[PDB]
C-alpha cells in the first residue's frame, strides 16, 4: 500500500524484486513482538497480586 | 554487448541491494548478541566466581 496502492500494473513491477516487502514487513513484526516483551520484563515480575 | 550492458547492470544493482540489506541485519543483530555475551559474562564473573 506505501509504494503501489491499488495499483495492478505498480505491483506486478514490484514482484520483479522478490522478497524484500516480505523482509521489511518481518523487521517490522519484530519490533512490535519486542515491544510487548519489554514490558512485561518491566511490570510483570511477580506472579501474584 | 550494449543491450547487454544496460541488463546486466540492473542486476548488478539489484544485488548490491540484497547483500548491503544482509550485512545491515547481521550487524545489527551482532549487536544484540553481543549485549547478551556480556551480560553471560557478569553472571559469570559475579555468580560463578
Amino acid at each position: 500500500m506505501y509504494i503501489c496502492g491499488d495499483s495492478t500494473e505498480c505491483s506486478n513491477l514490484l514482484l520483479q524484486y522478490g522478497s524484500f516487502c516480505t523482509q521489511l514487513n518481518r523487521a517490522l513484526t519484530g519490533i512490535a513482538v519486542e515491544q510487548d516483551k519489554n514490558t512485561q520484563e518491566v511490570f510483570a515480575q511477580v506472579k501474584q497480586i | 554487448p550494449p543491450e547487454a550492458e544496460v541488463q546486466i547492470d540492473r542486476l548488478i544493482t539489484g544485488r548490491l541491494q540484497s547483500l548491503q540489506t544482509y550485512v545491515t541485519q547481521q550487524l545489527i543483530r551482532a549487536a544484540e548478541i553481543r549485549a547478551s555475551a556480556n551480560l553471560a559474562a557478569t553472571k559469570m564473573s559475579e555468580c560463578v566466581l
